[PDB]
């Protein structure tokens, strides 16, 4: 990469002068130049060969005598920007350093006024200007009130103020003092003054604690950029008085930071590259480590590491044994943080003694896992941030003959850090401070290996550490039992579900390298902490037993081996008290209860996939009654994990059913198929909708050797279950669940011939055709919305589901009939208006017209639909988007066949609710009529089927509304112009009869709107139907609703002025003469006679 | 409040056609941009898809917005009484 | 505050290096820092003041700090030893009546405790003027052998032709890195 | 007494909360200084739900400045309500995301929110009766948008029964020109449709086109539309800084206005139009400004509330006007018969009075509605994530710093799940 924005940024440099003048231009070449330069405030050293000469264009306009106010101030504007962009530190040397260059500058930041809040950038960067210019090599008295004393003056006016001008004061008040013949005349005074105005300051006046921060900042500058052997004499004072200023009683952050850079500086200043004094920084900085603030703690680290870094070993060694003192039980995750940020500042430097490492390594073996519950959540971040910093350093603080004891303890608990961790700043930590030992000392088993596969990217992702590089690091001994102790002692009693699942599914995976450790260490214990008082506990100890059970009967599966080979009689049966000692513990009551309810049922699927011997125990029987309990008291669950649950009971009733329930190979025990049966459609009728769904469920995941001589039953049941009864008709989950379960069965039984009580044939599909098209058809509306479509797409899903199964066996039953009304209702649901559900249809289409194995029988249009539906035009098309599937769908008109449910599907949305959507139908529909607008004979057609649709559908508002908009929308077009040749045309009269009735006596402003639109729009068609619109429009003027008879006004208004044919010369003019001249929204009484003239103007009759 | 208070008086250009005159109409306030078009379709024998209509206010000389959507009023692009309309295929 | 900050802010700091060549006057140092970046030698005039001169070499970006060596700027050389690395030292081959004094300026700036870590770089300069004393020579009338507390290395040169500029700047940045890594 | 913490990210997000203190710093009686100069008594009444009573009565905004770079930062300190600010709460740092949301969620963004964290629970500790958090950022960047997610997942994780507000700003090609920015504005949406409460939507070309047209200014600047974005915010929090018969506080606003928990985007609006120039203009009446309030050409939102049902409404007006006046008014609003009848106005719509008026203006009114027509916003975006996603040339950037495919397509999912949502219940009805 490199400055693209050369030329670019040089215009607007050169293109100056020329815009300050207004206020628009400027504040838009302000924000050009602000965009233009905060791109590269990434990667800043992009601009180091672009900065000489950027610079060279905004400060000669600053020294020009001729330029204006506004000008300059634009120029230091733009200087700051590139100042706050690249860096004052690596921006300041490259301006003017020469002696004639420190009174134009000096006398320059006296012309600015520090109450100016708008040309405040140029009071800051002038002063640092001044500090740059302050390095040169002569003196000040050769030069020559002084330019020292302006100087001071000037330092002590914004040290003072509460602007960005602060910090560039403090840097020219450090660049200043600190120099030769500055230092042995003016330093004492200012001293004495920071003094004054520390104990003259306070903490509680805002005006106070900005001088305090100021002076100590001025302070803290001094120090660092001062000299060790004329600081000294002073330090102690300033110590003494900073002492007694209370910095660590005080409620702000700035101020203690501050104080303790001050502190940390005056005792390296003490110090030579032990005397009075150091004793009490020490004990301040130990006492400030235990901060709340993260930058406090940070500079005292910092603070104390320098100090150790100068100090005798017996200082070096009390202050590691005073930061290691921090780590008790009784301190806070605070004082952790602050102890392992000391020990990685020590350890940079190389100052602590091997002796100290029997120690320091156990504090890190409980800082690099710290996780203290918290409430809602836990806390131990920002303390594994500084193990891992801490264990990054010590790959150059000690030698690896040193730390060689300490190598499995450092290698195996940055492997467990990097990989199972919640964050991912810790794991890129972790894995950081891993490559760095590996590439220093060089002493971990498999460093390579591990820092191959765990790279910065692949670490990034969580869900992959937890199963592809978990599994590949613990591939060596010396991370399987550890990984999983851990991953059992820690990741399994966590507080989120999410990470207890996927700390399952990552011993699940690492149970395949280790069959022995996982079915004779591992499972002991997870077996006995089942029975804990915590719920995440049992939660997260009942899903690692289910995911052991089924590794080791899957290991088992490779041999041909059972999973009790692995099992002993103790674990299985304490697998089979799981079920029975919640029971006994109440512990499914409660939402805690709930979890137990997600929890049971894993066990019961993986044991149920196992092959257990529990056949013909009470073990089967408690976990039917655990299954349809939860399946019957559904309504009492969150709507959130709802789904999830039942999913889970159903998918574990039908392991359940498919693995024990089998008395011999092909059968099942009549006395339980009896049994079962019997409840679970009775329950179909159960007044909750919750239970229904459940049962509905449970019924249709059943598998096939069960409903063998019991399929009849079910499917009437099911067929009956579902319909609009008077007393259920906002039941849409209801119907939605049975027409699944339908379909299930459908798809689980297969096809057979003769054997109707068996599996699916040519006796009941019949039946199970005619029940989905009873339930397609389905728009009820309630409070909640139009539900209805939840059940729609239930019934697509289930129409292809059963049309690729007797495709592919025995595709004679399929009859004609019924596959062009299934396409009938699949284009319907495709010309629907909304995204996600025109979507699904449009795929459904796509996969019923492109199944080749064999193809579907009796397709209407086959060849026309696969013309106008290409294969490649599949995964690109974007139905979704309205416009990548109107003007792809809107092509089926064309066809006879697919011209009426097409039609009735396309009017929702040309008449619907949404701005997008209706112009992209408009925009269409358009489309495609002018390829049919010339031929009568497409025209007569349309027309016909849009009077059929009208007529079969009035009074439905569903289409009423959206008909006439749709119409409305034609006639404003002009779509009928060759019908208007003719007087009383078929279409111009059917159409005006329908709309009055349709409108006729209506409460309803938005089909009053489009009858009065409609009724405008007809009045083209000469002959008796422009009368008979004349005579209605007269008619419904004086309705009771002055809205309706202004917007009728307005529309005869319009209508009149675009059509010219319609009234005659000396007869419009008096027309709208009178319509111009009349309130149609005041009492109707002095409307009577103005539309009673109107009427005898236009001779329409006198009603 | 008479049907007279809302009409806005437009004139009408032809930047295309430069030999037609000028011709100033007063359209209601609240009438959609799609029944403009319809207008100026049936009037100058143009079909409504091949139309591009704009609206310049005196106040603000050289401007020239122009009228996207059809299913918005006049009143909603902010035009006031004479505005001029001009008119592109 | 982790790994992901600090890294990325030594990597940077690593990356920087600062140079301080120091001298008396008619010794070679402007000429010299010119012939570096490769420009004109044929006027140079008395630097009354201190330049700084930007350039990159072998990825080291490198900031060399030029000042007068006129006797009354020698009272002002403490405002230049902040966080530098290295010492370069010009000494005039072709003038043997005032070399003595070369080493005293030598012995002083050692001694300070903020020039102290930096490593000391000796150029005899005026190696093509015929009565050069050789860097045999001057290696024994400055007293190198003396020095231990820091690293030394001599070395002629020559501004004019500029040989030997490019082969001590490579030993110079490298003894640099070799102790970057951890300084004690 | 119910105090509120407002925190800022994002330059946009400082620049509308610096406009925002200083608006209502100039209409309850307080002067830079910090000190009260008032004239009534209805200022100090709900003025330590947005401020803290500090030495020698002084009221100190509960403003956290959070950012990744210190530009802003510097420029809103040295602004002319700046000193009145905590230099304390002033957090920020020197790279920034850089329009970026990994950088600024993952990178970045992490770094800074450990500090952040300790000035939130600072800043909270000292709320009596603590009501929540109210956020404003945008969604146009990786830094403002990052940064603002990641602190409400972090205060629903240590302030789960608590508010959350989120005063968003959606970008507009027309005033920004980066391509990856329609991510920027799908991902947030995810944490904004999952980590909030209310979510007043503020869209950046509505506001242009309002400047455009309506204003007939030359050429419209940000300072026009922080303009427009203050005016909007300090109409919002009229009934929360001041009393009446309306007294729905962050909470109670949001019983009130949330009909639903995952539909909660609202469209604010306001009928007296100022520009960022002069402010006098004549004083208008209560049906006109009941009319003007609900025409779409005064609305921050590109949605049209005609082409869409109507969830939840409620008006706030600040003038010399009646309650009495307000309510004979909105009778006349809801009635076919009378010559006062309007559409777009259902029955469900309350009212309330403010007795001190908003600056400039004497007679003003502020719309805040729940209407199913902004899902016309986001599926406006739609078409500008996906059309990129199924090429998935940026997501290199997201997936080797932290994200994944499978975030992306649960926010696909997320997204097309409300959308089915607003469109199902678009067509809600019952009798
Ligand atoms: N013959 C010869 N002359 C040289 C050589 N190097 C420098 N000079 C000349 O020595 C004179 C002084 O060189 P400068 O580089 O200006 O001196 P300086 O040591 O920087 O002195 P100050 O300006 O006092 O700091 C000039 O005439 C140079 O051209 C060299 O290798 N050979
Ligand atoms: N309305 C409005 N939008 C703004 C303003 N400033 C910036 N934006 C918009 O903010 C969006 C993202 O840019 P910023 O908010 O500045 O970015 P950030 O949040 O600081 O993020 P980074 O660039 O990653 O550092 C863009 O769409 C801008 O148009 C402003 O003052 N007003
Ligand atoms: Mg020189
Ligand atoms: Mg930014």
């Amino acid at each position: 990469e490199a400055f693209g924005e050369s030329a670019e940024t040089r215009a607007l440099l050169g293109r100056l002068r020329e815009v300050h003048g207004g206020g628009a231009e400027r504040e838009v070449a302000l924000e050009r130049f602000r965009v233009i330069m905060d791109k590269y405030q990434e990667q800043p050293h992009l601009l180091d060969p672009h900065l000489e000469w950027m610079m060279n264009l905004l400060l000669d306009i600053v020294q020009d005598q001729t330029s204006p106010a506004s000008l300059v101030h634009l120029a230091f504007k733009f200087l700051y920007i590139i100042t706050k962009v690249r860096g004052y530190k690596t921006f300041l040397r490259l301006f003017p350093h020469e002696v004639a260059d420190v009174e134009p500058v000096l006398d320059l930041v006296t012309i600015q006024n520090p109450k100016d809040h708008e040309a405040w950038e140029t009071r800051y960067m002038l002063l640092l200007w001044l500090s740059v210019t302050c390095l040169i090599p002569f003196d000040f008295s050769r030069l020559d009130m002084s330019i020292m004393d302006r100087i001071l003056q000037i330092a002590e006016s914004y040290l003072i103020v509460s602007d960005k001008a602060r910090d560039a004061a403090a840097v020219l008040v450090s660049r200043f003092i600190t120099r030769p013949d500055v230092k042995q005349s003016k330093m004492a005074e200012f001293l004495d003054w920071s003094l004054c105005n520390l104990a003259r300051s306070s903490f509680q006046t805002m005006q106070g604690v900005i001088t305090m921060d100021g002076t100590l900042q001025a302070l803290a500058q001094i120090f660092k950029h001062g000299k060790r052997e004329d600081c000294l004499p002073y330090a102690a004072t300033v110590l003494r008085c900073l002492d007694g200023c209370r910095l660590p009683e005080s409620n702000q952050t700035l101020l203690r930071k501050l104080g303790v850079k001050l502190v940390q500086r005056l005792g390296l200043t003490f110090l030579k590259p032990v005397p009075e004094g150091v004793e009490r920084v020490i004990e301040q900085l130990l006492v400030g480590l235990k901060d709340k603030d993260t930058v406090v703690r940070w500079s005292a680290a910092k603070g104390i590491g320098r100090m150790a870094g100068r100090l005798p070993r017996a200082l070096a060694d009390d202050v590691v044994g005073s930061v290691l003192d921090c780590f008790s039980f009784q301190e806070t995750d605070k004082a952790w943080h602050g102890g392992c940020l000391a020990l990685a500042e020590l350890g940079r430097r190389g100052l602590l003694l091997p002796s100290r490492l029997v120690d320091v390594v156990a504090v890190i073996l409980k800082a690099l896992t710290y996780d203290e519950k918290r409430g809602a959540c836990s806390v131990g971040t920002n303390v594994r941030d500084a193990a891992c910093y801490v264990c990054w350093a010590f790959a150059r603080a000690y030698e690896p003959q040193e730390l060689k004891p300490f190598v499995t303890a450092i290698s195996s608990a940055l492997v467990i850090a990097a990989v199972f961790d919640r964050d991912i700043n810790c794991r890129r930590a972790a894995s950081a401070a891993f490559q760095e030992n590996v590439g220093r000392q060089g002493t971990f088993p498999h460093g390579i290996d591990i820092l191959t596969t765990a790279d910065y990217f692949a670490v990034g992702n969580r869900s992959n550490c937890f199963l592809v590089i978990s599994v590949f690091i613990a591939g060596f001994p010396e991370y399987t039992q550890p990984m999983i102790d851990h991953l059992v002692t820690m990741k399994i009693s966590h507080w989120d579900g999410v990470i207890r699942e996927l700390a399952a599914r990552a011993l699940h995976n690492l149970a395949q390298q280790a069959p022995e450790f996982s079915a004779t260490q591992v499972f002991p214990r997870l077996l006995s902490m089942t029975l804990s008082p915590d719920l995440h506990m049992r939660h997260g100890s009942i899903l690692a037993c289910a995911e052991v059970a089924y590794a080791l009967y899957k290991l088992a599966a490779q041999e041909n081996r059972p999973v009790t080979d692995h099992l002993d009689e103790q674990a299985v049966q304490g697998l089979k008290q799981i079920h029975q000692q919640l029971y006994d513990r109440q512990l499914y009551r409660g939402l805690g209860g709930q979890l137990m309810r997600q929890a049971v049922c894993v066990l019961i699927e993986k044991l149920s996939l196992s092959k257990m011997p529990f056949r013909g125990d009470t073990v089967i029987d408690g976990w039917q009654w655990l299954i349809n309990d939860t399946l019957r008291h559904l309504h009492l669950i969150s709507s959130h994990s709802r789904q999830q649950m039942k999913d889970a009971a159903v998918s574990a009733l039908a392991a359940l059913c498919s693995e024990y329930y089998m008395k011999e190979p092909g059968e099942a025990d009549p006395a339980i198929q009896e049994e079962l049966i019997t409840q679970y459609l009775a329950e179909l009728r159960n007044p909750e909708e919750m239970t229904r769904c459940g049962f509905s469920l449970a019924l249709g995941a059943l598998p096939g050797f069960l409903l063998k001589g019991r399929l009849q039953q079910v499917l009437t049941g099911l067929r009956a279950v579902t319909h609009t009864s008077p007393e259920d008709v906002s039941f849409a989950e209801s119907r939605r669940d049975g027409l699944k379960a339908i379909a299930r069965i459908c798809q689980t039984v297969g096809v057979k011939a003769g054997a109707p009580d068996e599996a699916v044939c040519g006796e009941n599909v019949s039946q199970i055709y005619c029940a989905l098209l009873g339930c397609m058809d389905d728009y009820t509306t309630d409070s909640r919305g139009d539900v209805g479509t939840w059940v729609r797409k239930a019934a697509m899903t289930s129409l292809m589901d059963l049309t690729l199964l007797l495709a592919r066996s025995q595709p004679e039953l399929i009859e004609a009939h019924t596959c062009e009304r299934i396409m009938c209702c699949v284009a319907q649901q495709a010309s629907e208006k909304i995204d996600r559900f025109r979507a699904h249809a449009a795929s459904v289409f796509l996969t019923l017209l492109h199944f080749d194995s064999p193809p579907i029988p009796h397709v209407p249009h086959r060849g026309e639909l696969e013309k106008l539906f290409p294969r490649s035009d599949v995964a690109s098309v974007n139905w979704s988007a309205p416009s990548q599937a109107f003007p792809r769908i809107t092509q089926l008109l064309g066809l006879p066949t697919y011209r009426y449910h097409v039609l009735l599907g396309l009017v929702v949305s040309l008449g619907g609710l949404t701005e997008s959507t209706i112009r992209h139908s408009t925009q269409s529909l358009f489309e495609y009529m002018k390829g049919i607008q010339s031929d009568p004979q497409a025209l007569g057609s349309f027309s016909g089927t849009l009077l059929q649709i009208f007529e079969d559908n009035l009074l439905n508002e569903r289409v009423s509304v959206p008909l006439l908009k749709t119409l409305d929308h034609v006639l404003t077009h002009g779509c009928f112009d060759i019908f208007t040749t003719e007087e009383d045309h078929p279409f111009a009269v059917k159409l005006l009869a329908l709309c009055k009735k349709e409108i006729k006596n209506s409460k309803d402003i938005q089909k009053l709107l489009s009858g009065i639109a409609v009724f405008c729009e007809m009045v083209q068609f000469p002959g008796d139907v422009r009368r008979q619109a004349l005579l209605q429009l007269c008619l419904l003027l004086c309705h009771r609703f002055p809205l309706i008879r202004k917007t009728t006004a307005s529309q005869v208004y319009e209508t009149l002025l675009t059509y010219s044919d319609v009234v005659g010369a000396d007869v419009l003019d008096e027309v709208v003469t009178v319509l111009s001249d009349t309130a149609w929204d005041a009492e109707l009484a002095v409307v009577r006679e103005q539309r009673n003239r109107l009427c005898d103007l236009l001779g329409v009759p006198r009603p | 409040l008479m049907l007279k208070n809302q009409l806005l008086t437009l004139k009408i250009k032809y930047p295309h056609q430069l030999d037609q005159k000028v011709l100033e109409k007063q359209l209601p306030g609240s009438m959609t941009i799609q029944k403009v078009k319809g207008l100026l379709s049936r009037l100058l024998k143009v079909p409504v898809s091949d139309l591009l209509l704009s609206y310049e206010s005196p106040k603000k000389p050289g401007r020239e917005i122009e009228l996207e959507n059809d299913l918005k009023s006049l009143q909603f692009y902010s035009v006031e009484n004479g505005d001029c309309l001009l008119v592109r295929w | 505050m982790g790994l992901l900050t600090i890294l990325k802010k030594m990597k940077q700091k690593e990356r920087e290096l600062r140079l301080l060549m120091l001298g008396l006057d008619n010794a070679g140092k402007t000429t010299i820092l010119k012939k570096f970046n490769g420009e004109d030698i044929d006027t140079i005039s008395p630097t009354l003041g201190f330049n700084i001169k930007t350039l990159e070499h072998r990825g080291f970006k490198l900031n060399i700090w030029d000042v007068g060596g006129q006797k009354s700027l020698r009272s002002y050389w403490r405002n230049y030893f902040e966080s530098t690395d290295g010492l370069i030292w010009v000494v005039d081959s072709a003038d043997r009546q005032r070399m003595q004094d070369c080493q005293r300026e030598l012995q002083s700036l050692l001694v300070e405790e903020r020039l102290a870590g930096a490593t000391l770089l000796i150029f005899a300069n005026k190696q093509d003027l015929p009565g050069a004393l050789s860097s045999n020579a001057i290696r024994e009338v400055l007293e190198l052998d003396s020095i231990r507390s820091h690293h030394w290395c001599i070395q002629g040169c020559s501004a004019v032709t500029g040989e030997n500029l490019l082969p001590g700047i490579d030993w110079l940045l490298d003894d640099i890195s070799s102790r970057i890594f951890t300084a004690d | 007494m119910r105090e509120i913490v407002h925190i800022q990210a994002g330059q946009c997000g400082n620049q509308i909360g610096a406009k925002f203190w200083e608006v209502i710093s100039d209409e309850h009686g307080i002067d830079p200084t910090g000190t009260y100069h008032g004239d009534s008594d209805l200022q100090l009444d709900r003025i330590s739900v947005y401020y803290n009573e500090a030495t020698g009565g002084k009221y100190v905004p509960r403003a956290i400045l959070v950012d990744l770079e210190p530009g802003t930062m510097d420029s809103v300190r040295s602004g002319p309500f700046g000193q009145i600010f905590r230099p304390d709460n002033f957090v920020f740092g020197q790279s920034g995301a850089g329009n970026n949301w990994a950088k600024g969620h993952y990178t970045e963004g992490a770094e800074l929110v450990d500090s952040v964290l300790d000035v939130v629970r600072k800043e909270a500790e000292s709320c009596d009766c603590l009501q929540g958090f109210q956020l404003t950022h945008s969604l146009g960047g990786g830094t403002g948008s990052g940064m603002g997610t990641l602190l409400i997942s972090k205060i629903r994780e240590e302030y789960p029964d608590r508010i959350m507000n989120t005063f968003s700003v959606v970008p507009s090609p027309k005033v920004s020109d980066t391509v990856v920015e329609p991510y920027n504005a799908t991902l947030s949406v995810h944490q904004l449709v999952e980590n909030t409460d209310e979510t007043y939507c503020i869209d950046n070309e509505a506001l242009y086109d309002i400047c455009f047209r309506t204003l007939k200014l030359t050429t419209p600047t940000y300072g026009d539309l922080n303009h427009l974005v203050s005016a909007t915010m300090s109409g919002v929090t009229t009934c929360l800084r001041f009393p009446g018969q309306l007294n729905a506080d962050l909470r109670k606003l949001a019983v009130n206005m949330v009909p639903f928990p995952r539909l909660h985007f609202f469209m604010p609006g306001f009928a007296p139009l100022t520009s960022r120039g002069s402010q006098q203009y004549r004083a208008l009446t209560v049906p006109e400004l009941t009319q003007q309030v609900f025409d779409a050409k005064n609305m921050m939102a590109a949605c049209d509330p005609r082409h869409g049902r109507y969830l939840t409404v409620a008006a706030v007006f600040r003038g010399r006007m009646s309650m009495k006046e307000v309510d004979e008014q909105m009778l006349n609003v809801q009635n076919k018969n009378s010559s006062y009848f309007v559409e777009w106005i259902p029955n469900n719509v309350k009212t309330a009075v403010c007795d001190i008026p908003p600056r400039g203006l004497k007679m003003a009114v502020t719309f805040i509605g729940n209407s199913t027509a902004i899902q016309e916003l986001f599926k406006r975006i739609s078409e500008q994530f996906t059309a990129m996603f199924r090429r998935k040339a940026f997501l290199h950037w997201y997936t080797g710093e932290g994200m994944d495919e499978m975030e992306f397509t649960e926010a696909e999912s997320n997204m097309n799940d409300l959308v089915s949502e607003y469109q199902q219940y678009q067509d809600a009805t019952a009798e």
